[PDB]
RNA sequence: GGUACGAAGUCGAAACAAGGUAGUUGAUGGUGAACCAGUGGCUGAACAAAAA
RNA sequence: UUUUUUUUUUUUUUUUUUUUUUUUUUUUUUU
RNA sequence: AGAUCAUCGAAUAUAACGG
RNA sequence: AGAGGCUUGAUAGUACUACCGUAAGUACAUAAUAUACAGUCCCAGCAGUAGCGGUUAAACUAUAGAAGAGUCGAGUAUUAUCCAUACAUACCAGGCGUAAAAAGCGUUCAUCCAU
RNA sequence: UCUUUGCCUGGAGGUUCGUACAGUUGUAGGUAAAAGGUAUGUUAGAGACU
RNA sequence: UUUUAUGAUCCCAGGCUGGUUUAAUAAGUCAAAGUUUAGCCAGAGUCG
RNA sequence: ACAGUUACCGUAGCUGUAGAUGAAUGCUAAUUAUAGAGUAUAUCUCCUAUGACACUGCAUAACAUA
RNA sequence: GAUUAAGCUGCAUUACGUUUAAACUUUACACUGGAUACGUUUUAAUGUUAACUUACUA
RNA sequence: UAAUACAGGGUUGAACUGUGGGUUAGUUUCAAUGCCCAAGGCAGAGCACUGGAUUGGAUACCCAGGGAACUGUGCUCCCAUUAAUAAGAAUC
RNA sequence: GCGAGAAGGGAAGUGUGUUUCAAAG
RNA sequence: AGUCUUAAACACACCGCUCGUCACGUAACA
């Protein structure tokens, strides 16, 4: 920094810089130091180790999980209801029938027109681009052609479903760094925030937040495309965009360092011991344990008395003493009495008189 | 000029102190020393610049006065300011010479 | 002399695709208008194109 | 204008290096 | 008493001292 | 309507400091519309880059065209001014294939950079 | 991923050592699309064959 | 002998600074290259 | 901070929309009597006034002891 | 004749130009000059007029 | 572009050296073709130029002649400007 | 005897200003 | 005549697209 001629007649340590003679450990100055030990014990290496009992005396127990006649000679010889509506749906068409289609949200996005030159004259066909997605934790986009719009709009939603992805979300709700996103001119930058204030975004696209599972996040764009439509590439950036996040559990785990949170108490890291502590006694083998163990002779616990709780009903509320007030002694009992009816108390009136 | 939130950023401390020194002192090196008891001292100092962040260089050569005569062309030395004017071109007086260039 | 915009008439068929018999460019010559002849460079170059 | 023969003058890229053979070793998201 | 970016008007640069 | 100036073709997310679904001008009175209709007909005009006006289009004129469908309000609106909203005035935060951008090839001065 | 040199800001335009040396994109009358390109169609006195 | 692209010679115009709150996990601890309104410093001489 | 520019895709360049209101102009309102901050705002011509009457002090030895 | 030699870098009226360019008070809370004294006093202060391009206001 | 003379660059072997560097003006050489000037000539080619074709109404296309231009120690870099569209370091 | 430019933009570019220090007529 | 391959500044797609001299009119650098 600043190599100005000041600083060039000054930082010299000595006339002559010998790099040659320094002193820096390499590969083979360390394999001579070795060798030199032994005296007038050299580098070996050594083989797979191969042995055939490995497998030979393992294979045969396989075969016994699948020696059956039934299970071996075979290979070496559309509607679904919907209870509130009540009407017949597809249920495969090309779809999964495992998941579950009464859970999931559509977004309709942008209907676009093309053209099509022919031998007489021109074609158009419709499009649209719809995104498809559990608001918990999943996302989806989908692209497709059709004839009319409303064609579009079905074939569109059908490949949202069919590639649908996980993403990597906190667990409280609280992203650890504000990501960036780009595919040409576009950037989408999502600025994060604090827990219990809730979403910020454009009401246009306000639907789609809440289809992405993001909470607390201020979601804008910044110029998807200054050039021709913008719709086409701001599709991509969904995608290379939620996976740089990162949650707790994710840098905990390759971080091997304190990665807590501040509400919570050491919720990820902290294991107690449930297989050591607890364990199981038996009265016929604690006899023993008793002459061989260190006597108990400490005191450090004053709430050490508890056993198996067995459910049982109780009303510290309503539980007279000789302390209390005259007035509350009363009060207490009309509210005691109101709790325990099972004729009024216990029933919904509509009107006001018993008409 | 600088503003009032211009004079506690790092970048403008660091810069300041470099070129700050006892009795406003400066470091140079002497580039004439033809006329009698007289020498011009090459002094370099520093700015910040607080658009782009980044600091230059930009000599500064000033004359010095020497009583023994004893610095020659190409030593770096030590000035220090006074409170007057001596001469028509004398503004500086030799404290100490750092170094010595071989005749 | 030259240049901008609006309207629009006459005289010509230069660019596109090898028909103008490839076509832009540096410096000259020539011709009522597409610009044309020669040398240098380029492809932003079309057709054609091997056994004993 | 064709063929043949025997010594004038100007000029100097036809033949002669190659399957582009390093982890193929590099050219620019999308239509 | 010390230190303490210069900018616009398109542009056109080497000048002053002693043999 | 205690009361006036604007819009009445599409397009624009219409602002942000406390609260951040932890609640009524909640119900009756008390429910409607203006892409109904009138005049001119490449002429008269409007408007915002893109535009409309020929056979009548919510785009020109007109609200006794109906107690105007809307936003402000004792103001409203046009023009003008600047660091003119990420047309990033480009460290944060744009480029140098085809598209506006790398000097014909090379040794040297100063500055910057390097182990 | 890092050091340094050079260059550009939509397209577009200008009077009718002294006739030397040096130097030059910019103070308009006007405009809202010039343009790279993947694919389809069409044309082709451009190549081939049932 | 002295300045000179880190601009020497040289033509026109512009005097320098402060001002409390100021929303957005741009939550500024001084409003972040450059924006102002009571204000500070400073602004030759002459009766011949 | 977002839409539009043939009814395919990178650049580039435009219209409306934000805030700061330190000019001018049009329409309509003087409608209780508790209505405000800054250089108090620029150029040029003719004529009149100022300039001997400007603030204060007789403590400028005054009004002066049954 | 005795010294007889007068009208601004300021303010005001009128007029021209420019889209635009300021006159109405019992002017007495302060600061300050003078002074033995809150013993006097002064337009540079203060309060009202306003095409509101601002706060507050069942 | 066989032979010969002068002096460079690249590959490998030994010795020596022991941080010598990247970029580069107020800088310096070279640099196709065309033009001025100069030297020139007796070959092969051809711009201008009356020398044999035009049209379905106008032409340099197809032959031939043809005094400029074609070797420079010079003046000299306008271009589609000479081996890609980066002069360096790091990841194979 | 004391006070009075309290109505000043005419000069200057490396200047006017700002910042760091110092000042027992 | 029906296909295949390549090229294209046209896609109301060759009755396509597009340029120049001259004539008249309105203007800014005079």
């Amino acid at each position: 920094l600043h190599n100005s001629h000041q600083a060039r007649v000054l930082r010299r340590r000595h006339v002559y810089r010998d790099k040659h003679l320094d002193h820096v450990p390499t590969e083979r100055a360390r394999q001579l130091a070795e060798q030199r030990s032994a005296f007038e014990p050299h580098l070996r290496v050594k083989l797979e180790k191969e042995k055939f009992l490995r497998d030979c005396m393992r294979e045969q127990e396989n075969l016994a999980a699948l020696f059956t006649e039934t299970e071996k000679e075979t290979l070496l010889g559309q509607t679904v209801y919907d209870a509130e509506k009540g009407m017949f749906v597809r249920e495969r068409e090309g779809v999964d029938p495992l998941i579950k289609l009464h859970e999931l949200r559509q977004t309709l996005l942008s209907v676009s027109r093309m053209m099509s030159m022919n031998k007489q004259g021109r074609v158009y066909y419709f499009r649209a681009i719809v995104a498809v997605g559990n608001g918990r934790g999943l996302f989806g986009i989908g692209i497709a052609f059709g004839p009319s719009p409303k064609e579009a709009r079905s074939n569109a939603a059908l490949a949202a479903i069919q590639n649908l992805d996980h993403i990597d979300f906190d667990v409280g709700r609280t992203l650890t760094t504000p990501v960036h996103g780009s595919e040409y001119s576009a950037h989408v930058k999502i600025v994060p925030r604090p827990l219990g204030k809730g979403l910020k975004s454009n009401l246009r696209y306000l639907p789609l937040l809440y289809l992405m599972g993001i909470d607390n996040c201020r979601v804008s764009f910044y110029g998807p495309s200054a050039s021709a439509r913008w719709f086409t590439r701001a599709k991509a950036l969904k995608r290379a965009l939620e996976q740089l996040q990162s949650r707790r559990t994710l840098a905990n785990a390759t971080g091997q360092k304190y990665d807590l949170l501040v509400a919570p108490g050491e919720h990820w890291m902290h294991w107690p011991d449930r297989w050591f502590r607890p364990i199981s006694t038996e009265y016929a083998r604690m006899l023993e344990r008793i002459k061989k163990k260190r006597p108990p002779s400490y005191r450090r616990g004053f709430r050490a008395a508890i056993d198996e709780v067995i459910p049982e009903e109780i009303r510290p509320e309503f539980t007279p003493y000789t302390w209390k007030s005259p007035l509350q002694k009363w009060a207490e009992e009309l509210k005691r009495k109101r709790l325990t009816s099972h004729n009024v108390y216990e029933t919904e009136v509509f009107l006001h008189p018993p008409a | 000029h600088y503003k009032t939130w211009q004079r506690n950023t790092a970048g403008y401390l660091r810069t300041f102190m470099r070129n700050k020194l006892p009795n406003n002192e400066m470091i140079g090196y002497v580039i004439n020393d033809k006329h009698p008891k007289s020498i011009r001292v090459a002094c370099d100092r520093f700015m910040y610049v607080m658009r782009y962040k980044k600091t230059f260089r930009y000599t500064k050569k000033v004359w010095a006065h020497d009583e023994e005569s004893e610095a020659r062309l190409g030593d770096v030395v030590r000035i220090q300011p006074l409170g007057y004017r001596i001469g028509p071109w004398k503004n500086y007086v030799l404290v100490r010479v750092l170094h010595k260039e071989p005749r």
